[PDB]
């Protein structure tokens, strides 16, 4: 009957291997889950017995072949494979000689040191369970297990690399029942995977010195081209952080050549040329990347990809979609002063997002990145730096067309803090206005500045009494972002008052803005220019001494770029007079 | 150079471009 | 449906994404959404569904999340909810959509997917913000969100024409608990000169066992006793 069970195990391993080597995306996983059911049913048939010693190394071969084909298809381990390991281990214990896997392993390895000839299958089981613990971030007890396997006198070796290398596979896997993967093949995977993981952690935590060791070790041995790519990129990151640019570039070129997916490298290229200040090249690389991300197989085997973590935001391997980047290009294009280029880029962003009913979902910039309306604002602040002001008004029309419902009906205006107005509506009027100043029409400017100042002051944006929907965490609630929208609106309006020649009104809004935000300095410049025109001496000096008494946190972009836009060049020149 | 196997391949790249035997470029760069 | 005893066995020919641990799934236009079983975290996956008349394929998985708040007889449930202008689902009116989902979903005119789960948490995810990759892993905390906790499991979500005075610009949102804490929602725009949400937990009878929606605010439900109705008009 073990003849017949081994005939089945052998059969289903050959079926799974046929499926791995050959086939197409469905018929692959169809045959694979047929084989998974076969190995499930055989496991249940063998677990029906009160285990024999000669039934044990077939049952453990089947347990290993079941966990392999489970985790290769799920593309992820779980705790049911740990319980399966527990079942097999307790089954090894109840033949000859309980609590949990760690001490169960301890006792099982003492039982294997009695030398039953199934150590070929025990070491394979250790490989799979270790893979479980590695994917589950269980690195402390893994050291303890492999420490118990090898000499306990190697106890001081906490580092897994050396310990895993010493951990030998016990056989060349002599004519026993078939396996899908051998313990040495799993050892290679363990090494590269753990080395990679430690390297990434060391990179993120600010030892891109110790990174290089682990990562070169990741290269030397089993390293699939896809990992080769990401490792080198890590290397680019490390050298880039140290200061050493040319070694970094070297690895990056290699990353490019070897890779079919060279998004991640050029982001690194961008951060590199940005670290130096090679702005032109920065933009050129990003420009390529975006076209790059325009463009786009699972083995029934444990590959390394499985065991690597899907990356974080701190990683140098985090590479968004076209949309998330093209926003980066436009941001980086806008903070230099290539308003023209910037404009176009923002329009292309916005074309994608909004036209997109038919194609693939191209998505918004992600919510540690900016909210969908902060982004129509950055689009408009570019369209102003350009001087495309009749585009900068199809923007501020587009926005408040869609978002009518969301707005306050503003009948507190009639009934003359409490009712709620999200910063981006109060802005939208602020840049709807600047548009009219570039079209030169004092009236309808001083309209929109005044309406922006009503939806700052007869409304509060910090009303999370009802978290009523999805909402702007960061950009549109900062007290800094509020006092810096206010100072700005009063500036934009106080200069219209100087242009219509009502310089008392202008003085009042400028005096208010210094009361609002004493760390903008543009406010003090405009106020002091008005005072130096009319009545300098005592007033001006009183504010001089205040500036010298006085002597960026998180203001969003569209707004800093707007502040940057209006501010005059000849500002400190005025403040040392 | 002022920052191993990489650097050898870099000199190979320069040699493939300029049509000089790599030894001369290596020596000249080292001496400079 | 043409498909050239009157019994027909399926061929595994026809199987697509034998994901196998997927419990629940919807459809929007030519997008497909599944909500798949794992360990403690269930996850939303979201696939392309080929618009041309081809071999009926998945395509590549665009998106995945993990419904992190959910840590498990009763399925969970998914609803398709489009905003006005933009389908086997439920088109709301702008007032509401803007009230519930926020300016993002509003602006992008993004269709939104409402998950009722056995805990009785009642969660919505915006589909536009659900595109990810292996470099780009969908963060649930921020991407998926949580309306209203019926303390019992969910049975049926829907949406109604209140005030009727095929594409109805519906006005109201309906949940059902199992034991029958029904939960309906609307816009007020009242008393602060502001849009504010209108919340009711009713308590119908019984065990509620299933529930549909008909012409003009009339919710056709069942208890084990009888087939009963509520009007919200
Ligand atoms: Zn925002």
């Amino acid at each position: 009957c073990l003849d017949l069970w081994r005939e089945k195990n052998d059969r289903l391993v050959r079926q799974a291997k046929v499926a791995q080597n050959s086939g197409l995306t469905l018929r692959r996983q169809q045959l694979a889950q047929d084989a998974l059911e076969g190995l499930r049913g055989l496991l249940h048939s063998l677990q029906g017995l009160p285990a024999a010693v000669p039934v044990l190394p077939l049952e453990l071969t089947v347990t290993c072949n079941f966990i392999i084909l489970r985790a290769s298809l799920a593309q992820g381990f779980t705790e049911d494979q740990a319980q399966d390991i527990q079942r097999s281990l307790e089954r090894v214990l109840e033949t000859q000689e309980e609590q949990g896997l760690r001490e169960l392993w301890d006792s099982v390895l003492r039982a294997s040191c009695l030398l039953p000839e199934l150590l070929s299958a025990l070491h394979r089981l250790v490989g799979l369970q270790a893979a479980l613990w590695l994917s589950a971030d269980r690195l402390g007890d893994l050291a303890l297990l492999l420490e118990t396997l090898n000499g306990s006198q190697s106890g001081a070796s906490k580092d897994l690399l050396l310990l895993l290398k010493t951990w030998s596979p016990p056989a060349e896997e002599l004519d026993a029942p078939l396996t899908l993967q051998d313990a040495q093949g799993l050892k290679d995977v363990l090494l590269t995977a753990f080395a990679y993981r430690q390297g990434l952690q060391e990179l993120i935590t600010g030892n891109p010195d110790k990174a290089l060791s682990s990562l070169h070790e990741a290269a030397s041995g089993l390293c699939p081209r896809p990992v080769l790519v990401q490792v080198y990129t890590a290397l680019g990151s490390c050298h880039r952080k140290m200061g050493n640019p040319q070694r970094a570039l070297l690895y990056l070129v290699a990353a490019l050549k070897e890779g079919s997916a060279w998004g991640p490298p050029l982001l690194e290229a961008s951060r590199l040329y940005q670290q130096l200040g090679d702005t032109t090249a920065e933009l050129e690389s990003l420009e390529l990347l975006v076209e790059a991300l325009n463009v786009p197989a699972p083995q029934f085997l444990i590959e390394v990809e499985l065991l690597l973590p899907p990356p974080d935001l701190a990683s140098p391997l985090h590479c968004g979609t076209q949309s998330q980047t093209k926003h980066i290009l436009a941001s980086r294009c806008l903070q230099t002063g290539r308003a023209g280029d910037a404009a176009e880029h923002y329009l292309d962003l916005l074309a994608l997002l909004l036209d997109s009913s038919e194609p693939r979902f191209s998505p918004p910039p992600s919510p540690p990145g900016p909210c969908m309306p902060e982004v129509f604002l950055e689009a408009a602040v570019a369209l102003i730096q350009a001087g495309r002001a009749q585009d900068a008004l199809t923007l501020c029309e587009e926005l408040l067309s869609r978002t009518s419902s969301l707005l306050p009906k503003m009948s507190r205006l009639w009934e003359d803090e409490l009712p709620y107005c999200p910063l981006w509506v109060s802005a939208t009027h602020l840049l709807q206005g600047q548009a009219w100043v570039q079209l030169g029409a004092q009236k309808v400017a001083i309209s929109e500045f005044s309406r922006c100042l009503e939806l700052l002051f007869r409304a509060t944006p910090e009303e999370k009494e009802q978290g009523a929907a999805f909402n702007c965490e960061q950009g549109c609630k900062s007290d800094a972002a509020l006092q810096q929208l206010r100072a700005a609106a009063l500036i934009s309006r106080g200069l219209e008052w100087v242009a219509s020649g009502q310089d008392t009104k202008a003085l009042q809004d400028f005096l208010l803005s210094v009361q609002m935000c004493p760390g903008n300095r543009d406010t003090y410049f405009h106020l002091l220019q008005t005072l130096k025109r009319l009545d300098r001496r005592d007033e001006a000096t009183a504010l001089w001494w205040r500036l010298e008494a006085q002597t960026l946190w998180s203001l969003p972009l569209y707004l800093e770029s707007y502040l940057s836009w209006i501010r005059p060049s000849d500002r400190d020149a005025f403040l040392e007079e | 150079l002022l920052e191993s196997s990489f650097i050898g391949s870099a000199l190979q790249d320069q040699a493939s471009r300029l049509g000089v035997p790599v030894g001369i470029l290596s020596a000249g760069m080292v001496a400079s | 449906l043409d498909h050239p005893s009157p019994v027909i066995p399926v061929d595994p020919d026809a199987c697509i994404l034998p994901d196998a641990a997927l419990c629940a799934f919807t459809l929007l236009d030519s997008v497909l959404v599944t909500l798949v079983q794992g360990p403690a975290r269930w996850k939303m996956q979201l696939f392309e569904q080929p618009c041309p008349g081809e071999d009926p394929r998945p395509g590549g998985q665009i998106g995945e999340v993990e419904l992190s708040s959910y840590t498990p007889h009763f399925l969970p449930v998914l609803c398709s909810v489009s905003p006005s202008g933009s389908s086997g689902g439920f088109t709301l009116e702008d007032a509401l959509f803007g009230l519930l989902f926020g300016a993002d979903a509003t602006l992008l005119q993004s269709p939104v997917v409402l998950c009722g789960l056995p805990d009785g948490q009642l969660c919505c995810v915006i589909l536009k913000a659900l595109v990810t990759s292996r470099s780009a892993p969908g963060d649930p905390n921020a991407l998926v969100k949580i309306l209203h906790h019926l303390e019992e499991p969910v049975i049926f979500i829907g949406a109604l024409k209140t005030e009727p005075q095929e594409d109805v610009h519906c006005d109201c949102l309906v949940a059902f608990g199992h034991h029958g804490r029904m939960l309906a929602i609307k816009a007020s725009w009242d008393e602060s000169g502001k849009l504010v949400p209108e919340l009711r937990e009713y308590c119908l009878p019984g065990p509620v066992l299933c529930a549909a929606c008909g012409g003009g605010g009339r919710v056709y439900h069942s208890t084990p006793s009888d087939l009963c109705v509520v009007d919200l008009s």
